[PDB]
């Protein structure tokens, strides 16, 4: 039942066609200053990187960040 | 700000655009000729002639 979302927010919700088209990779970015924003990693743990060597790791800004 | 993309269009498909109609366009040759530059001959004037 989607009676919630009108009592919510005053609105009907929009279904469009492809279920998901709309919905950002992201929840939100908090823009309170100080705050750091990690890019997918698997673990956050110590290693040594090679030397005069350019390592580029993907980071996937799904909404408009201000940095 | 025209950048909705919740709205539903209304063109699909393919569209008849001047690249689709390659067959159809020809090139033209309008009969006009580019010349070269004439130069200027003025030395025979200058020279007693017999």
């Amino acid at each position: 039942s989607i009676a919630w979302y009108r009592e919510l927010y005053g609105t009907e919700p929009n279904f469009n066609y492809p279920n998901g088209v709309l919905v950002p990779n992201h929840p939100g970015y908090n823009q309170t200053p100080g705050g750091i924003y990690l890019p997918n990693v698997a673990a956050l743990s110590g290693a040594a990187i090679t030397a005069n060597r350019i390592h580029y790791v993907y980071f996937q800004v799904a909404q408009t960040f201000v940095t | 700000a025209l950048n909705n993309t919740t709205y539903q269009g209304s063109m699909r498909g393919y569209a008849v655009t001047k690249s689709r109609l390659d067959s159809f366009i020809p090139e033209v040759w309008t009969g006009e000729v580019l010349r070269a530059l004439n130069q200027n001959f003025v030395a025979s004037q200058y020279v007693k002639t017999l």
